[PDB]
């Protein structure tokens, strides 16, 4: 099936791989290249998956869990139950993510528009794999990484945080979470704000851009525009996640002690480090 | 090669705009403000003019009341010393009145009634501003939208120093001003309460915090990669869809199977952000209410 | 437990938000058709909303939607296959055609008004107190195209009053007349403007419109499918 106005739209070209060979579509999806190689990497992860269901005994979604080789197995492989499947599944979700985003390029080469959209997805794919490799790769094994479970990733994320005391300590970490809160805000805004707009008072008539900037205005004097929100939304959900990374990458590295007593830098500056008084005095 | 339109490659200026009229009342409007050439190259550069009716004034007066009068408590943590005040500017707190006192204003002022007074003034700030939302929108005649948005926000900041400390019968479990020690409270919060990550109400809380961050980057993306066919003008888009409107529908179906209207991708994201503290205030509002431990909770339900 | 009847609730709740996002969602575009142009069978568990009608400032009328969808102009394309799924191919020039990554929608041909009734998009000359406040003024340069020939100048910079943003370049071609260029797909260099999605032959070719001093929401589709088309059908000069 297609959309009323889609047929003018799916026209030959636009791949990176193969010409037109894959050049077609399956109902709503486009397939090429790249269509095929995410359901290979896809498929197999997903098989890989099943199978240490099997090997772990259960085929419960809230209990299968695959967790990567331990740490004494350092950067080097270990046997499939005891960490190989998920250096396998990483290999295949890195390779459906990676081919993903290419799918992407080539959706948009055939549509004629940016490749802001890959280009995005491409943060979080590093956040991803500076998880499962560069940070353990850094610190010398891969038992550092997340296990693929429901919740026994979220055992990780509590165990890997409390590793250094409160994680809210970490500089980075603060920063990526102001993005996050703040991306929020602004997405609540925009879509209120464009929706109050397109959505007026009953009987009246839709409002404007004009009318959306002088809402702002009269509110907080100031309007960053409709290219600007915009602008912000993608500013601002990259820079978290970019700083979710940061935060991370620089944990267990150049950072392992408590992230608390990191800020004493700070309060130890010569200039009032000995002075009396406060709550550090 | 090839623009991005991240930023603009030229900006251009005009007479002040003053915006739409409508039912507002002009005498509340103020004087435009300078423009920002360095705001201009992300957004607008225009600055002002603002609106400020008495609400307003009442707003911004309970606002700065409010912080200053935790500062006022900061400075004489530091003994007045400038020096101490900055070097222990995060570590300063204004903490709430002990239990003992439960709800009751009886503490002393340098034990929980200055942070009374404070949360006062911030309860009225917040409200008052909450009802400047909703007015600057109906004098344009505009939607609720942001007001009902805004309170969203509003129900998990009730939630978390006045409706929880109430039903729990005492402002000791409140939250206290300070940066590194509201990040304790917090930090304390799940430890007594069994974890959060085991409250599903958290777990959705973050899905949609990841989400917002997720659809955003999405969204916005979008815009900018069929700004090209002036996608931003996203309001007449809706109403006279063009091929920015097709292709960015059309991105997505061929993409993941399924899109959104230029008009509905807004109402994804107004919900998707707004979420957030929705089920955020419930999943905080139980706790120690309904449940003193989640991983416990979790056992049976 | 309360908690429990919270969360049970909540799920209730997300499921059916969900169902009235996606058919708020369908307000456009459906039924969905087969590429002859008919009702597809399959149109999916989501049931069509009921109409919403936008009322339009200006007296434009109104919008309701969902509503008959209907291109309203030739799509010279033609299948390429036997069977469902696959590319449709360009009867005749697709940049001419305006099919591919060069389509354009058939909008309104009127312009757009701003809060005020006035033209949203104006040449900057004809814009009282509006002018280039940073970054390299391009009124002047030449414009180059993919094919690194120049295929004339910057006379004026189209600007969005209500947003105060450069929207349009207004080139002259030798001929004399002159084209507009979406901002984005141009690089303002210091001694040029450079165009990637065209080669200077094809300007000529981007779609003109019919008064000098406002562009209309169905000239502006054509000018930007246009130069985008250029992209992926110019490449045999870039
Ligand atoms: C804390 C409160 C947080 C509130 C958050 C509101 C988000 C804003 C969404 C929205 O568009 O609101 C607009 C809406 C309309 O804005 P307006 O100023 O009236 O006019 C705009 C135009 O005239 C008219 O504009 P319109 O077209 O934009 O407004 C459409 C809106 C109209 O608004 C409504 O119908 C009411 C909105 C209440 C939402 C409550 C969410 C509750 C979550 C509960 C979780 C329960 C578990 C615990 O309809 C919906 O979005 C429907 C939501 C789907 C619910 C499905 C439920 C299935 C249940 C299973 C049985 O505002 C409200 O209706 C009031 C909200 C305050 C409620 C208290
Ligand atoms: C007790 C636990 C510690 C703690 C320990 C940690 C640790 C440890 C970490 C974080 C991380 C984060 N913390 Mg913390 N954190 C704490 C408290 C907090 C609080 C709070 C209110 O208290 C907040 C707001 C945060 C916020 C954050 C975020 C900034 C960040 C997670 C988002 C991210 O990076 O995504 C990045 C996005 C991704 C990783 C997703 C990648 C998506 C992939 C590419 C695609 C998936 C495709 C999929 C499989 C297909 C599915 C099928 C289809 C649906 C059909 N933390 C406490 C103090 N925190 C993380 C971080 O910085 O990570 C880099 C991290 O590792
Ligand atoms: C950077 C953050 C930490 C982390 C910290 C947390 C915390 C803390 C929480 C989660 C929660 C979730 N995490 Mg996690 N999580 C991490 C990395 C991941 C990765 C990955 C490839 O990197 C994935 C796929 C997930 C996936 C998930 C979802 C199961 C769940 C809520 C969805 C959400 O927030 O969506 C944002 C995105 C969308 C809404 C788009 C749709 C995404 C869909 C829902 C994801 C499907 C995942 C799927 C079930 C499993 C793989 C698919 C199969 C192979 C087919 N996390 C890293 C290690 N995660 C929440 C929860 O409830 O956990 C139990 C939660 O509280
Ligand atoms: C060790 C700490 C615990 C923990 C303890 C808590 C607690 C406790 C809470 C959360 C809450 C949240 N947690 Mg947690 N959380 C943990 C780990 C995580 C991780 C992670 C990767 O590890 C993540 C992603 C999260 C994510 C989240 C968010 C989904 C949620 C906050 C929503 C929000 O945006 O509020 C941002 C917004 C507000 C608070 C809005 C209120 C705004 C007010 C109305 C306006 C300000 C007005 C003011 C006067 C203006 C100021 C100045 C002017 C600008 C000048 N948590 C660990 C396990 N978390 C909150 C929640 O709802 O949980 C269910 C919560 O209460
Ligand atoms: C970079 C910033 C933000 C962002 C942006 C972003 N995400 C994106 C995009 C963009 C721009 C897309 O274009 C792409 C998309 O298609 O949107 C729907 C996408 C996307 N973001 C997704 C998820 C996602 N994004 C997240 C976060 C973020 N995405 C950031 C906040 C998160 C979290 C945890 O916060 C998740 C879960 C996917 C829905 C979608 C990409 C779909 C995709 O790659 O499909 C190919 C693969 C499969 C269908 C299956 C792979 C299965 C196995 C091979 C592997 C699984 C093993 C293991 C790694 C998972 C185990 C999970 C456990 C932890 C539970
Ligand atoms: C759906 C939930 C999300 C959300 C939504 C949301 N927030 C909102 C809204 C909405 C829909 C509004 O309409 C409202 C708004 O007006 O936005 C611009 C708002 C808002 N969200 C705010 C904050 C906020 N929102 C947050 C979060 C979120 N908001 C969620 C992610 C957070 C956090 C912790 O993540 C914060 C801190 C406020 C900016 C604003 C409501 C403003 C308000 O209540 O003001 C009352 C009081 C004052 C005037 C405060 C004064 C304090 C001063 C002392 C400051 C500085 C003084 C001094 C510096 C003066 C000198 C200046 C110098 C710098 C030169
Ligand atoms: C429409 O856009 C926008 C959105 O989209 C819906 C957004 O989401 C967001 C995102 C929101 C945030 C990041 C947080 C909220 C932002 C703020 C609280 C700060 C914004 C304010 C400014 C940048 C400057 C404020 C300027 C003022 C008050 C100047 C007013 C001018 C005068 C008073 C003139 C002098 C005249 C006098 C004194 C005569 C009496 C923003 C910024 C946005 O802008
Ligand atoms: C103005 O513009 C815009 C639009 O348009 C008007 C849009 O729609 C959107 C898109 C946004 C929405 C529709 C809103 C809802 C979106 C979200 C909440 C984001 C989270 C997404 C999901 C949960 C869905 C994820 C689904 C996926 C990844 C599909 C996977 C499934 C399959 C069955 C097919 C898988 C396969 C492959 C490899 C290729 C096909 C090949 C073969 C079968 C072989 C945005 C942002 C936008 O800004
Ligand atoms: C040096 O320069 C001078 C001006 C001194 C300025 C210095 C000021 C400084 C440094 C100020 C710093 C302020 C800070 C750091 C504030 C931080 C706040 C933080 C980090 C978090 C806030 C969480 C607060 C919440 C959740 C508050 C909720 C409040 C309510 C729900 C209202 C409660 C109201 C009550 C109890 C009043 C009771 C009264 C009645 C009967 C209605
Ligand atoms: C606009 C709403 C669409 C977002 C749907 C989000 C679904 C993620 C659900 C994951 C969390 C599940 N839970 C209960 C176990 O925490
Ligand atoms: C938990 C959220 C994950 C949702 C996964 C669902 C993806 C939906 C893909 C649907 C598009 C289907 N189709 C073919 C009928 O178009
Ligand atoms: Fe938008």
């Amino acid at each position: 099936a297609l959309l009323s106005f889609e047929r003018k739209y799916r026209v030959p070209g636009g791949t990176l791989v193969g010409g037109n060979l894959f050049d077609f579509w399956v109902g709503p999806f486009y397939v090429g290249f790249f269509g095929v190689a995410t359901f290979f990497f896809a498929a197999l992860g997903i098989i890989l998956i099943a199978w240490s269901a099997v090997l772990q005994g259960t085929w419960n979604p809230q209990l299968i869990s695959v967790y990567p080789p331990a740490l004494e197995y350092g950067l080097g492989g270990a046997p499939l139950a005891k960490g190989g499947l998920w250096q396998i599944i990483t290999i295949c979700a890195t390779g459906a993510f990676v081919s993903w985003a290419l799918r992407e390029v080539e959706i948009c080469r055939k549509l004629g528009i940016g490749y802001h959209i890959p280009f995005a997805f491409a943060f979080a794919i590093l956040a991803y794999l500076t998880l499962v490799l560069f940070r353990p790769v850094m610190m010398g094994a891969w038992g550092y990484a997340f296990p693929y479970g429901i919740w026994t990733h979220l055992d990780w994320v509590s165990n890997t945080g409390y590793t250094y005391g409160n994680f809210h300590y970490n500089p980075a970490h603060m920063i990526a979470i102001s993005f996050f809160f703040t991306n929020a805000l602004a997405l609540a805004l925009h879509g209120a704000l464009v929706l109050s707009a397109a959505n007026p008072e009953k009987g009246k008539e839709m409002r404007t851009p004009d009318h959306e900037n002088t809402f702002f205005r009269d509110l907080v004097g100031y309007s960053i525009g409709t290219l600007g929100i915009h602008r912000l939304g993608l500013l601002l959900s990259l820079s978290a996640v970019f700083f979710s990374a940061l935060c991370m990458i620089i944990t267990g590295t150049i950072w392992f002690d408590q992230w608390v007593d990191w800020w004493q830098w700070w309060v130890k500056l010569p200039w009032w480090a000995n002075i009396p008084g406060g709550i550090n005095g | 090669a090839e623009y991005q339109n991240i930023f603009s490659q030229v900006q251009v200026r005009g007479p002040a705009d003053l915006g739409m009229t409508e039912d507002v009342n002009l005498a509340n409007r103020s004087g435009v403000g300078p423009f920002s050439t360095l705001l201009g190259w992300f957004g607008n550069a225009q600055l002002g003019p603002i609106y400020l009716g008495s609400l307003g004034v009442l707003s911004l007066f309970s606002g700065l009341m409010w912080f200053f009068t935790i500062g006022i408590w900061f400075w004489y943590q530091a003994g007045w010393n400038p020096a101490v005040f900055l070097r222990d500017l995060f570590f300063f707190s204004l903490e709430p009145p002990a239990p003992e006192y439960g709800l009751s204003f009886a503490a002393p002022l340098k034990e929980g009634g200055l942070w009374l007074i404070a949360s006062f003034f911030m309860f009225v700030a917040v409200w008052s501003w909450w009802g400047r939302t909703y007015l600057r929108a109906q004098a344009l005649g505009m939607g609720k939208h942001t007001a009902w948005a805004f309170l969203s926000a509003i129900w998990l900041w009730m939630v978390l120093g006045f409706i929880r400390p109430i039903l729990m019968g005492s402002w000791s479990e409140a939250v206290p001003y300070g940066i590194f020690s509201h990040l304790d409270w917090t930090n304390n919060f799940s430890l007594v309460h069994g974890n959060l990550f085991y409250n599903p109400f958290h777990g959705l809380s973050i899905a949609f915090l990841y989400g917002s961050a997720l659809l955003f980057a999405m969204h916005g993306a979008t815009i900018l990669a069929v700004s090209r066919f002036g996608g931003e003008r996203e309001l007449e888009q809706i109403a006279d869809r063009g091929t920015a409107a097709e292709r960015a529908a059309l991105f997505w179906r061929w993409t993941m199977g399924f899109n959104a209207t230029m008009e509905g991708i807004h109402r994804w994201a107004i919900w998707m952000a707004v979420l957030v503290t929705l089920t955020g205030g419930i999943g905080i509002l139980l706790s120690g209410t309904v449940v003193d431990n989640w991983y416990v909770w979790g056992q049976n339900h | 437990d309360l908690a429990s009847l919270a969360i049970y609730s909540f799920w209730i709740f997300l499921a059916g938000l969900i169902y009235y996002l996606q058919t708020e969602n369908m307000r456009e575009g459906y039924p969905l058709e087969n590429e002859d142009g008919t009702p597809a069978a399959n149109q999916g568990p989501f049931p069509l909303p009921k109409p919403k009608t936008f009322i339009l400032p200006h007296g434009r009328g109104t919008l309701t939607v969902p509503g008959p969808e209907s291109e309203d102009r030739p799509i010279a394309l033609a299948r390429t296959a036997v069977s469902e799924g696959f590319p449709h191919a360009p009867t005749g020039d697709p940049m001419k055609d305006g099919v591919g990554p060069a389509s354009w929608v058939a909008r309104r041909d009127l312009p757009e008004l701003d809060g005020h009734g006035h033209n949203k998009i104006k040449p900057m000359k004809a814009a009282a107190g509006f002018h280039v406040s940073a970054g390299k003024n391009p009124i002047g340069l030449p414009v180059r195209g993919c094919d690194l020939e120049i295929a004339g100048k910057v006379v004026d910079i189209w600007v969005d009053i209500p947003e105060q943003m450069a929207h349009f370049l207004e080139v002259e071609l030798k001929d004399g007349s002159t084209r507009l260029l979406p901002m984005q797909m141009v690089k303002v260099q210091s001694n040029r403007v450079h165009v990637n999605a065209l080669s200077s032959d094809l300007f000529a070719g981007i779609p003109t419109i019919k008064s000098p001093t406002e562009v209309t929401l169905l000239e502006e589709d054509k000018i930007c499918g246009y130069v985008a088309g250029g992209l992926m059908y110019a490449a045999p000069k870039r």
